[PDB]
């Protein structure tokens, strides 16, 4: 239960009854106050639907920064004065480094 | 001024055509390497579009 | 995640994982792509969810 | 909370604001 | 019940209602929503039924 | 009886019999 959805990446902690009635809640719950948290069933016996998925999101950013986190990739050495492909730190192209 | 405004005016135009090559046009990125570089091909291919 | 190196090529062949959808990147090309931050969120939803 | 997209490359323009 | 104006509100809002569960529907959602007939099924029910 | 959700699109597919 909530007024409104969520903003990107956005989280929520507060257990307050939502009033969707128009009878105030008073921070009880009762007639149209109900409690906004509910509680997930997994049983070994229940169905794949059912069944508790173990996830994990990976989201990435560049911002400009040092690049903190890289791949496995060598790094080689540098070259001057020649139209070479260079790779810095994901800065992608060609062109002649001097 | 009249032959200092053909070249303002050409400049401009040069300047702003420039500028339009750092627009994303609705693709995820204006730098196509980026694309080339983060993309598998069909999936970069409609960004490229 | 930061100041670490990272290896996502094992996470891809794993085979241990029942979906793995990337999006803007592709599975096997972002191993020699660098960013500055990486987030993991973490949580345990329904299998219909 | 929509970041500006000069301040951020690759990521996604929206930012954890909970 | 059909080619008239209902109202949900006042009867969400009534509190005379013992019990007021919805299924596949918001009760605070469809003051907004129209359809095309309303079926309206009334009979005497044991309180443990 | 029950109808194709061709027909029904926000009710329930049965329909009145008795
Ligand atoms: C950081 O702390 C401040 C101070 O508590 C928080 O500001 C409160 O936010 C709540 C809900 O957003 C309001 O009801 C309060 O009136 C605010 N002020 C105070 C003094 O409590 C702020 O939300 C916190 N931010 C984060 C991200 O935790």
């Amino acid at each position: 239960f909530r007024k409104s959805n969520l903003k990107p990446f956005e989280r929520d902690i507060s257990t307050e009854i939502y009033q969707a009635g128009s009878t105030p809640c008073n921070g009880v719950e009762g007639f149209n106050c109900y409690f906004p948290l509910q509680s997930y069933g997994f049983q070994p016996t229940n169905g794949v639907g059912y069944q508790p998925y173990r996830v994990v999101v990976l989201s990435f950013e560049l911002l400009h920064a040092p690049a903190t986190v890289c791949g496995p990739k060598k790094s080689t050495n540098l070259v001057k004065n020649k139209c070479v492909n260079f790779n810095f730190n994901g800065l992608t192209g060609t062109g002649v480094l001097t | 001024g009249k032959l200092q405004d053909v070249v303002n005016q050409n400049a401009q135009a040069l300047n702003t055509l420039v500028k339009q090559l750092s627009s994303n046009f609705g693709a995820i990125s204006s730098v196509l390497n980026d694309i080339l570089s983060r993309l598998d091909p069909p999936e970069a291919e409609v960004q490229i579009d | 995640i930061s100041n670490c190196v990272a290896d996502y090529s094992v996470l891809y062949n794993s085979a241990s994982f029942s979906t793995f959808k990337c999006y803007g990147v592709s599975p096997t090309k972002l191993n020699d792509l660098c960013f500055t931050n990486v987030y993991a969120d973490s949580f345990v939803i329904r299998g219909d969810e | 909370y929509r970041r500006p997209r000069e301040q951020i490359i690759i990521g996604s323009l929206w930012v954890f604001c909970g």
